[PDB]
DNA sequence: TCTCCACAAAAGG
DNA sequence: ATGTACAGTGACAAATTATCTGTCGTC
DNA sequence: GACGACAGATAATTTGTCACTGTACACTACGCCTTTTGTGGAGA
DNA sequence: GCATTGCTACGTCT
DNA sequence: ATGTACAGTGACTAATTATATGTCGTTG
DNA sequence: CAACGACATATAATTAGTCACTGTACACGTAGAGACGTAGCAATGC
């Protein structure tokens, strides 16, 4: 009907081969695409390495319905207009669980992927290896917004698909505050509070306000991983977790930071560990054993 | 300011599946039939599933579920009995004193019967209201420190000052330890448990040097210690190394805690002379980098040798004595060649991509010149102040002495400085214009 | 010789709900209908169904829960790996030696290639692999006695023998132990922890006597904590006491451990005196009695003073030392109000009924008849054997004294009994039939 | 029909009042019973104080299935005979089901007052409380095995029930050993061995053959409360418990016990400890704190 | 050539 | 902003047997 | 409607990974004390 | 006297 | 057959409140 | 023909006591060893 209706959520492999910062591999990435139906206009986006689950569909739901805040690195000379709720979620244990908190109808059950591939995907040097994730997901913003919003689609009237997006508001919905929708994010259950206020998540130090009150406690983490440079802290009551503060990473070499950034740096460090050589050790334990092997006792 | 409901139970996954199928838009005529289908499938009134969608729409999913009631964690037997349970336990842990929970239900039963009252609470629950204090004093004496991350690092002294930690041979910590392992002497017989004094540079987390023998710590073993890491390191084929101890150089900072061995002023000479900075810590827990490969070289190699002796009384094995068979030059060989090939060998782990050897020769600025080994003994030398009579007659613990240019220089006190392991030889120095010239090494009789 | 399914595993428990409906007797045809029905019940064939009635006709209730693997509990690793993994920790952790799971990996990494295998078991397969050993270690180190139920009781002996214990004052038991609270002078300075010799009946389990000082465990020691158990006790209102500690009496036996003070030769002198035998304890935990009750003494006396070191050095507080206020005078006549008060008027652990001071009241088999203070002085007192020189004047620890009728056996040795406090005065005996009698006194002149 | 057809299990309070051996005034029992219901003959009891529940029924069950055997002390005159499992079983979660399942019946979950008129009524506290459980189980064994069981019904009146339960029975049914009937007996988890093979249970030391070696170890222990002399110990896998011996107790003065003579033992146990009074305990409490406080500086 | 009277060493707690 | 790290562990993906589960066959 | 062969198919274990954390390193028992059992110097 | 050179002990730190 | 025994705990019961929950009556 | 407050009955969630069971300390045990600087004093040559 209006604009702001049923809401699709598709899975797909994006064909473009990536790799980390320093160069190694990395497995083809997944797209999880929010469309709406009275417009094809693309909704939110999620690109991740993670198979679909839950976890990834609530993000990309979580993206389509904030309003969308993008840096001058992205080289976007189009805003994104995207905000809002849906009457219905039609997707596809856990999704219901957000349609019942936010409002929506989620269901169990046109995919635009082929265009992105035609289109964008297929420029890329990996397409089916010199791709990071943050820049294909860059040019994939870049698509969406430059160029598949704003694709007047003849079929649907003279209007682009934006501003049929626009005018078939009803009314501008007040945006959802982002708190009430950290369900959608991705959960860290266990994590102990050091001294100071100070967690160790994803090989960073995380120092947030009101957190040193709970040094010795356990935490419950929500974060993002496309800027996992803050992470939400949630204390665990007998039913339900209550927000508790911003944690922020410290000593970041940049001011933007992602979970698959972090994990590169670990697999890296890893790797310069797993490196050293380990002989020298083996044959000091092994002359150890034999010289207290040769020695008497007070016989 | 956010509020999220998890481990929902299968009660309320049900009254979730009711709620989703109680939330498709649709008419009064036909959401009244679906209202009283939710009613008795939860075998309830319809104006319990009314109050169930209007906690559920004012609350979300954590009105689904109902909220724990508000005396859950509050006490029924009253403010005056919380309030005097808790107290007694406070007051009675305060200090050296160690009241127990029985002991307090004890004195609550005394001042009941002062107080006339038969209803007094029970043991189990004076338990209960003092669980949260015992449980928030073990949370408090099990919290973890984050540490350092990183290249960049500052030590902080007891003057109150941070000091910078910037390259190799910056800052050196040196540290005893009473080595958990018994040593025997020839022929089989135990003498005691070595000291191990080990100096290691902070900027690498590399062992410049060790010192380990059964002469307790002193300005003496110190020296021994700075000698070895200072000077480049020889060891023969006994010593089976497969690697190298390449380390040596003078530090230009020395981080020590607050010991006699530390703060003397043979110390203050060598750092003096060589050119240190010695600094104190005011914690032990900002000496850790010298403190924790103390807990590395008992676990890695300590434990494993025959006569040990854990660091504790209450984790002694009682075969120590009996099982005591390794000598101070066999155990010497052994950590040695464990530092040599294990563990400046090992990452530092704060980096995690670099040995600790690696580190050090990478973080030197210059390629340091040794000393000749000649002029490094003279400034680890014990020092005095003498006066020289008769045309020279030191008496320097009570021993004879006599100069060959020591005649006429017989008026002036005369610098004095040597070393106790040979007392035969000494060596004399003038204070001229804020300087100082060797005279001769006034001999004994 | 049977089993017993517990915790159906509610898969399995609407299987046992499908169970139930081929249970009922039936023709072929319904019963087949039926099997057909139930297999779309939980998603199988029929074959399926068959094999399930097969295996809980077999099996019954456990066959309806699937069995757990036949691997479960091994390892792929080998079962050379496992042997030599096994045998690492085994003799690594002979004696002394302490060797933990990730040094056993270690030595697996470096058998593996030695061994050129390029799949050596993991540090984690290692942990996995050596767990049971440790869990049965620490089952083996947890185990709880039973200990003595009701009236009979006996105590093993070194000889052994078993001692019966069925009177009241059958068997007495003496003990020391180091009081965890550290004392202080008339001044406020610290003096030392005092030691507690402790005199428990063994039948009644009450206190008979006790001896607080900071002298150690000795045989003046133990005579002084014997004379308390023995004398009738009398306190005054310095000690509150709300009850008496209306105890006394000889024993007929003595159970003691094997130190040198309780195999004195002044000790046998003591029991040869009193007519009670001294016995040894093959270990300690047999003197148990006389050795629970430190513990009780701790955990409700001691811990509450303001000055308390606790068990062991591991949970000594800081605060001990500069905490210290109580003098042996305060502290002893808190711990005889505690004895009278509360240890002797609690009730015997096994009985359940009967206060100890009750138990050892009723058990004595005839009121026992106070001995007079001087007879029992004369009793306990150091003795040895010496010879009386020209004139008498017997020296006797570097001083000399003499009395009357003594010249007149000069050059007969006779016994030399005296108390290791005044030593100015001695008794003089002599052995003058096969009877010893009581020659004279040497008193200092 | 025939006999071990169908069995119906029904509850009911005596109205006897009843009284430990040491005297303590204790409430009124619940009388639990199986009746074969062709023959209309009892075929087990279960006497005590818990109230109706799966475990009273499991118990009676176990006493109806197995053969029965009583000592000198009920001076019985006739045999209580009856035995052999059902058919069919009829009483008031899911643990009955699984006993049946277990033992191959079906359970279906839905003569008091001729008990009451004759025996209740005649016997001390019906409805001045002197008997026992043991008085009263003793007196209602006798009562069923020698006229109940012994009596003529009103209708096709020609022989004794227990001859018409007898004359009923298709085949004579093969005695089902006694440890497969310990599912239907009393519980107790988690209980520590002790060095020698020894647990405790009811305050009392229970020494068992082939225990030793668990030791430091948790194991189940399944009893009779009409006789808790000997108790069953089994080991659990996280799925099923294995039955490992019969431990025995120790330093009984009696060769016979049961649940509730050991509970009496220890409800007097505690009274008589609280009988000790305790001034002297709070006295020396608080002057101790009042000298503590006085050194105080 | 015995008796006092110091030492030291072993062995328990 | 920051004590120091190593044994040990939780949660999980990967590898590997081992019972399981459908079909035919003969009852 | 009972079982066994026989071959994929789950899925239940073990195995290995790696990020996270607990906790010991912070001088610390072999020494103190006692008592018997030699062995040897001052005297008778 | 008067200044060195030895002691001994005491506080203090590890 | 047997070490000792007290502080703390687990599982259960009883007392004690705090909401859940099926009508009555107003509200659109 | 469904929302919104009382309401007063009824579960039922929460705590306060009971009471048998079990873990675990009791088993001689850190204030002492050793070193170093800072006073006092004494031997001692002028």
């Amino acid at each position: 009907d209006y604009s702001n209706h049923v809401w699709q959520c598709d899975h797909t492999r994006v064909d473009v081969l990536l790799v980390d910062q320093h160069g190694e591999i990395l497995s083809r990435p997944w797209l999880t695409t929010v469309i709406d139906t009275y417009s094809r206009c693309i909704m939110g986006i999620n690109l991740g390495f993670d198979a679909p689950s839950s976890g990834v569909v609530a993000l990309a739901l979580r993206h389509a319905i904030l309003p969308k805040r993008y840096g001058s690195e992205y080289k976007l000379h189009c805003e994104w207009g995207t905000y809002g709720k849906p009457e219905h979620f039609y997707t596809d244990n856990h999704l219901s669980q957000i349609g019942a908190q936010l409002g929506f109808v989620c269901h169990l059950r046109e995919r635009p992927f082929k265009t992105l591939n035609d289109q964008l995907f297929s420029t890329l040097p990996g397409y089916t290896a010199r791709l990071t994730l943050r820049e294909l997901e860059q040019l994939l913003v870049r698509y969406i917004v430059d160029r598949y919003n704003q694709s007047i689609d003849a079929r649907m009237g003279d209007q682009t698909r934006f501003e049929r997006w626009e005018a078939g508001l009803p009314t501008v919905p007040v945006p959802i505050p982002e708190r009430d929708l950290d369900i959608c994010l991705m959960k860290q259950s266990r994590r102990t509070v050091q001294r100071g206020g100070c967690l160790q998540f994803q090989n960073l130090m995380y120092r947030g306000e009101y957190l040193a009150g709970y040094a010795g406690e356990t935490v419950n983490l929500r974060f993002d991983p496309r800027d996992i440079t803050t992470i939400l802290v949630y204390r665990q009551e007998n039913n339900q977790e209550v927000f508790l503060t911003r944690a922020h990473a410290q000593g970041l070499e940049t001011e933007q930071l992602a979970l698959d950034e972090a994990e590169a740096a670990s697999r890296r460090l890893r790797t310069a560990g797993k490196t050293i050589s380990n002989q020298s050790l083996l044959q000091e334990v092994v002359d150890r054993d034999a010289l207290v092997a040769t020695k008497k006792s007070r016989k | 300011k956010n509020v999220i409901a998890t481990q929902l139970s299968e009660e309320a996954q049900v009254k979730l599946e009711v709620i989703q199928s109680l939330l498709e838009p649709c008419d009064r005529t036909t959401y009244g039939q679906k209202l009283r289908e939710a009613a008795e499938k939860l075998n309830v009134s319809l104006r319990t599933v009314q109050r169930l969608v209007k906690n559920w729409e004012q609350d979300g999913l954590v009105g689904l579920t109902q909220t724990s009631r508000a005396d859950k964690g509050k006490h029924r037997i009253g403010e005056f009995w919380e309030n005097f349970i808790t107290k007694t336990y406070k007051e009675g842990n305060k200090g050296s004193k160690r009241m127990t929970p029985k002991q307090v239900a004890l004195r609550v039963e005394a001042k009941a019967r002062e107080l006339k009252d038969s209803k007094p609470p029970n043991y189990k629950t004076v338990l209960r209201v003092l669980a949260p204090i015992l449980e928030k004093q073990q949370k408090a004496k099990s919290i973890r420190s984050p540490g350092w991350r990183g290249t960049t690092l500052s030590v902080k002294t007891r003057e109150g000052k941070d000091l910078s930690v910037d390259y190799s041979n910056h800052v050196w910590q040196c540290d005893h330890t009473r080595v958990d392992v018994l040593l025997v002497d020839q022929h089989g017989e135990i003498l005691s448990r070595p000291w191990l004094t080990t100096v290691i540079d902070t900027y690498s987390r590399c062992i410049m040097g060790i010192n380990l023998g059964f002469d307790a710590p002193s300005s003496g073993v110190v020296a021994l210690a700075l000698r070895h890491a200072i000077l480049p390191k020889r060891y023969g084929s006994e010593y089976k190394l497969h690697c190298e101890w390449g380390t040596y150089g003078k530090p230009e900072h020395f981080y020590t805690d607050g010991g006699k061995d530390f703060r003397s002023n043979h110390l203050s000479q060598i750092g003096a002379q060589l050119g240190f900075v010695c600094h104190l810590r005011d914690r032990p827990s900002e000496g850790g980098v010298v403190e924790r490969p103390f807990k590395t070289l008992n676990d890695q190699l300590f434990s494993t040798l025959p006569g040990y002796t854990g660091s504790n009384v209450q984790e002694r094995p009682e075969d120590a004595e009996k099982d005591a068979r390794l000598t101070l030059r066999e155990l010497e060989q052994l950590l040695v060649r464990y530092i040599v090939d294990r563990y400046n060998q090992s990452i530092d782990a704060r980096m995690g991509d670099q040995t600790r050897f690696e580190r050090w020769e990478a973080g030197l600025p210059t390629v340091p010149v040794p000393i000749p080994e000649r002029d490094l003994d003279i400034c680890l030398m014990k020092q005095s102040r003498r006066t020289v009579q008769r045309g020279g007659c030191l008496q320097f613990q009570n021993l004879m002495y006599r100069g060959e240019y020591l005649a006429g220089y017989a008026g002036e006190t005369v610098n004095l400085r040597f070393d106790p392991r040979d007392i035969t030889t000494i060596l004399v120095y003038r204070q001229e214009n804020n300087q100082e010239v060797f005279l001769t090494r006034a001999h004994a009789q």
